């Protein structure tokens, strides 16, 4: 399970 | 259930609470929990008989047979002498297959408690399925005496007496069953079956319909209702009905056979062959379907397995001939096979007596037709019957003769057994017809037969014979004195209701008249 | 130029027996048997 | 798309494909080399498609730009996991869940790494920390359950199963695992109930059918086992073990010829399979066709010299032929 991050940051 | 559990935890060693809890679960439907609980109960005590009763009961409920057998035997050891457990145990035996033990244990149960219809009914079922009929009806009578309302016994006994052909009695019994049990499906099925045997169909179709409504998955009723629904006249709605029955359970080979028959009626021979071939491979030995498939194959000339196909079909038709009811091979197909002239004579006789048994239901008295032409005033009445008046080989072969008879000494009556189609063949016949009488308007055979009788006709001649489109039942009654095959498919129907064949010197010489049923009639050249 | 025939069976019937399967414990009717 | 947050490559990742997403992220990181989670998307794509060291390289870039993101460490540890260096993954999982102490998925990955390594109790703390963070991740609760069962601490593993069950009644896997627990303990009927419940909640949970048919033939409830096995075969047609169990059920039912047929199907499916050999030869011998019984027994004994049952059967045959010296040696 990688993150595949969704973030505005 | 919560209170049960509170007691359980209050005293884990307790036993009754476990069984009652199991009853609760069985009521709700979580059967496996119930089985677990009952096993726990009997584990905590090998003496809690009613627990064993419940456990065996729910086991046979879920068809886990052998464990149920063991539980029931334990119960019997714990208490040897009451009936209900014996009935359940014996039912388990029977559904296991040990039919003789089922008979024995039913006998033990019945002798234990006399006033017990259900053991009577089941025991008679097992007897009948074992073959010893002579006491099946006896046991059914005992049950029906004990309870007039026990519908299942009524259905079974009426089934037996249908086997004996007392159709009035069987029909009455079915009516009793229905009024008693207005949602009995199999009773509708059998009643519709006999009504089909009774020839009247509208009520039979309606009964099949209601049986289907009360039981959606009754694929057999689809099969039968399609049988009728094409039997009066084809509506390939019968075909899609067969397909419905197919898809409800594909193991039902008979539906494949029927739909393939419908296809071959339509002329789509290949996939009809495919469906026949399927149905045969589903049930290795199926005589009539196999012979029909053989006919279809020989149509498309597939001579693979030729000689063995011939010999096996000879074998099975011989087998149906000494067991002596309905031959697999159709009479028309018959002579296109190497079968004995005795064999084909027997087959023709069998179909003829089938016609006679059909007309026996109406059971009309004979007629005082013969012995004079005085009322005819010198012109005897000759009557030609045909379903092939119109666009058909016969008309393409006999259209001339009738109208160009001698009007001085004869009077001719056409009988379009088939409904007309307006072809110029029919119009030319119409003008040629001294008398024409369409009979598509008289579906009932007896009414048409009376129409014929005091049409006053003397000599009748048939075109159709044992071919498609032939209400030959007419001549089975013999309304007129002399009835004759002519210009029809070769081969006597061989059922004594007719009188004469037409032939020449050489096509049917005297040494081959033995291969026919009745006498001959010779003419100059042909 | 002909037609065949199709066999139909004659179905049997069945009959079940009782299946309620319950039980109770206190069937006695008891005094105090005291004093 | 163009001049905006082009999460479309994220959409293709949701679709699971790469091509348009892969070139899209290439184009992104030469138009917005500003986010790095996109580079994480790239590493992830390379991960599932087995583009391992490319995943590693893009992860290392993620390590340039913000070495503070635990998830680059997570992915590096995943890489290490399928390339052996599990200890380094574990210390990375330390590092990650020090960076983001309240991160869940790191717990899961490190627990997998741990169970690969062999330290159960650390994985227990991984799962438990996950749970005290989230009491709703019922799947990880079932994973707990599997680990605990592997440690044979049955009852509380079953308790965790039940907690997951009530957490999500519609769940399916937990039911089957619970049934496995009960079957281990011995209360078989509870297990049958549970497995039926599982297949009722989903007609696609093949292994549930396998377990159900297995425990049915365990308790000699044959026909239901036949039905379950056939359902399994329909759900997956092409593996041997189920065929062997089904055929054994057939044979013990009595349908010896079908047993022969289904053994043949099983054997042809998986060749290196002594037990089907032995049982098939038994069924042949009990059918009378000896001449191939010894052949099949020889094939099995060739495959495994230690398969004692085959030795006994073949020695029985050769006793029938009277080669008593040979039969005695085989018995020894």
């Amino acid at each position: 399970e990688p993150i595949m991050s969704q973030g505005a940051a | 259930k919560a209170c049960y559990l509170k007691a359980i935890e209050t005293q884990p060693n307790f036993a009754v609470a476990w069984s009652n809890l199991g009853c609760v679960f069985n009521a709700q439907g979580e059967i496996w929990l119930a089985i677990h609980h009952f096993e726990k109960a009997v584990t905590l005590d090998p003496n809690f008989l009613d627990a064993y009763i419940n456990l065996g009961n729910v086991l046979k409920e879920a068809r886990i047979f052998d464990r149920a057998v063991a539980a029931y035997l334990r119960a019997l050891s714990l208490s040897p002498n009451h009936a209900v457990v014996h009935g359940n145990l014996a039912c388990v035996y029977y559904e296991q297959g040990l039919i003789d033990l089922a008979i024995d244990t039913y006998r033990r149960a019945i002798e234990l408690q006399p006033h017990f219809p259900d053991a009577y009914c089941n025991l008679a079922n097992a007897l009948k399925e074992k073959g010893s009929v002579a006491e099946a009806e006896d046991c059914y009578n005992t049950a029906l005496r004990l309870c007039p309302t026990h519908a299942d016994s009524l259905n079974n006994l009426a089934n037996i007496k249908r086997e004996q052909g007392n159709i009035e009695e069987a029909v009455r019994l079915y009516r009793k069953a229905l009024e008693v049990f207005p949602e009995f499906a199999a009773a509708h099925s059998n009643l519709a079956s006999v009504l089909q045997q009774q020839g009247k169909l509208q009520e039979a179709l309606m009964h099949y319909k209601e049986a289907i409504r009360i039981s959606p998955t009754f694929a057999d009723a689809y099969s039968n209702m399609g049988n009728t629904l094409k039997e009066m006249q084809d509506v390939q709605g019968a075909l899609q009905c067969y397909t419905r029955a197919i898809q409800i359970n594909p193991a039902f080979a008979d539906a494949h056979s029927n739909l393939a028959s419908i296809h071959k009626d339509s002329g789509n021979i290949p996939e009809a062959i495919a469906s026949y071939r399927t149905a045969l491979k589903l049930k290795p030995d199926f005589p009539d379907a196999y012979c029909n498939l053989a006919h279809c194959l020989q149509i498309v000339c597939d001579w693979t397995d030729y000689d063995e196909r011939m010999k096996k079909l000879v074998s099975i038709v011989a087998d149906q001939l000494e067991k002596n009811r309905l031959p697999s091979v159709h009479p028309h197909h018959s002579m296109l096979y190497p079968l004995s002239h005795g064999f084909r004579k027997a087959i023709a006789e069998r179909h003829g007596n089938l016609c006679l048994d059909k007309i026996n239901v109406l059971h009309k008295p004979p007629y005082e037709h013969p012995k004079d032409l005085k009322l005819s005033d010198g012109r005897l009445r000759v009557g030609y019957v045909s379903s092939d008046f119109g666009n058909h080989p016969t008309s393409h072969l006999m259209q001339s003769i009738p109208g160009m008879h001698n009007p001085d000494k004869f009077e001719v009556f056409c009988y379009a057994l088939s409904p007309d189609d307006g072809t110029n063949f029919r119009v030319k016949v119409m003008a040629e017809a001294n008398h024409f009488i369409d009979l598509s308007q008289i579906p009932c055979n007896g009414k048409a037969a009376d129409r014929i009788h005091q049409d006053g006709i003397h000599i009748l001649v048939n075109m159709n014979g044992y071919t498609k489109g032939a209400r030959n039942e007419l001549f089975a009654l013999r309304p007129a004195p002399i009835q004759a095959m002519w210009l029809g498919y070769p081969g006597t129907s061989g059922a004594l209701f007719m009188d004469y064949i037409i032939t020449d010197q050489e096509t049917s010489p005297a040494e081959v008249a033995e291969q026919y049923s009745e006498k001959l009639a010779y003419m100059p050249h042909t | 130029g002909a037609k065949a025939s199709v066999v139909d069976g004659t179905p049997l019937v069945a009959a079940p027996s009782l299946n309620a399967t319950t039980v109770v414990t206190t069937v006695y009717q008891e005094p105090i048997m005291s004093q | 798309s163009f001049q905006g947050l082009m999460e479309l490559a994220h959409r293709e990742y949701q679709a699971g494909d790469f091509e348009a997403a892969e070139r899209h992220c290439m184009q992104l990181w030469r138009q917005e080399p500003d986010n790095t989670g996109v580079l994480l998307l790239l590493s992830s794509i390379h991960f599932e498609c087995r583009r391992l060291d490319r995943s590693a390289h893009f992860s290392t870039l993620a390590i340039k730009q913000n070495p503070l993101l635990a998830e680059a460490y997570s992915n590096l540890g995943n890489v290490y996991k399928e390339r052996g260096q599990l200890q380094e993954a574990i210390e990375h999982y330390r590092h990650a869940l020090r960076l983001k102490p309240d991160f869940i998925d790191g717990y899961i990955n490190l627990a997998a790494a741990l169970v690969a390594a062999g330290d159960m109790e650390g994985a227990v703390q991984a799962y438990v920390s996950a749970l005290q963070y989230n009491p709703d991740l019922y799947c990880v609760r079932s994973d707990l359950g599997n680990l605990l069962k592997a440690l044979g601490r049955l009852e509380e593993a079953k308790a965790c199963y039940l907690k997951a069950i009530e957490t999500q009644p519609n769940f399916a896997v937990a039911w089957s695992n619970l049934g496995c627990v009960f079957n281990a303990q011995g209360e078989i009927w509870l297990a049958i109930h549970h497995f039926e419940k599982a297949v009722t909640l989903d007609p696609n949970f093949l292994d549930a059918y396998i377990n159900l048919g297995n425990v049915l033939k365990e308790a000699r409830i044959f026909d239901r086992a036949v039905a379950a096995y056939l359902r399994a075969l329909s759900l997956s047609p092409n593996h041997a073990v189920v065929h062997g169990n089904l055929a054994c059920v057939y044979y013990e039912q009595g349908l010896i010829d079908l047993a022969i047929d289904t053994y043949r199907r099983a054997i042809e499916l998986q060749p290196h399979f002594p037990d089907a050999y032995c049982n098939l030869a038994n069924a042949l011998k009990e059918k009378g066709s000896v001449a191939e019984a010894e052949d099949c027994y020889n094939t099995a004994l060739r495959l495994c010299p230690t398969h004692a049952d085959s030795l006994n059967n073949l020695a029985n045959i050769k006793r029938e032929q009277g080669n008593i010296e040979e039969a005695v040696r085989l018995y020894r």
